[PDB]
């Protein structure tokens, strides 16, 4: 499904960014 | 050679960390599906599959940092970053914009150059220009569309398909 697409990409996205 | 989603963070990750260019991002758009009772017809939509960010006013800042915070909840934000982020919320049904013509006809579209994009008539195409990209792709897979997108002007290359063809599956 889309929304756990979505919060699985952004989950990621947001820990790399802290880097 | 037969993929499936448990590997398609790692394969995005490989497309461009292992490519020769400058690519700031990788998308995979996954096919989904809305049936319509009106006519009965079950149309392709494609939407977020996942994605790689690769990367490089006050009050628009301000508005990205609370957004980014408040997603953090449940310093600058660039722009590319937040065209990555305002991506995954975006959906496309077959035959219809950039990834939607890719998909349907089983196209490789590339669009190398700012001109290249603002002609496209495609609007995501334009939006991407606005947020400072120049060169954006969409090659269509057996489950998907990936896209890439970079800020700088890219041509076309070999080695780059070469590894397109390694990490996505093809009918």
């Amino acid at each position: 499904s889309v929304p756990q697409a979505r919060k699985a990409s952004l989950a990621r996205f947001l820990e790399k960014r802290k880097e | 050679p037969q993929f499936n989603e448990d590997t398609l963070q790692q394969r995005l990750q490989a497309l461009i960390e292992s490519a020769g260019e400058n690519w700031t991002y990788a998308i995979f758009w996954q096919i989904s599906h809305d049936f319509d009772s009106s006519t009965g017809d079950n149309t392709v939509i494609l939407g977020w599959g996942d994605g790689y960010y690769k990367g490089e006013n006050t009050a628009e800042q301000e508005h990205r940092k609370r957004v980014i915070r408040e997603l953090n909840s449940l310093e600058e934000v660039t722009d590319t970053e937040w065209f990555f982020l305002v991506s995954m919320t975006q959906s496309f049904v077959n035959g219809v914009g950039l990834p939607g013509e890719s998909f349907l006809n089983s196209r490789v579209i590339w669009l190398s150059g700012s001109g290249a994009l603002t002609g496209s008539g495609c609007e995501r195409a334009g939006q991407g220009q606005i947020y400072g990209l120049k060169t954006m792709v969409c090659i269509a897979t057996q489950n998907g569309v990936v896209e890439l997108g970079s800020s700088e002007v890219i041509s076309q290359s070999s080695d780059l398909m070469h590894k397109v063809n390694n990490l996505f599956n093809f009918n």
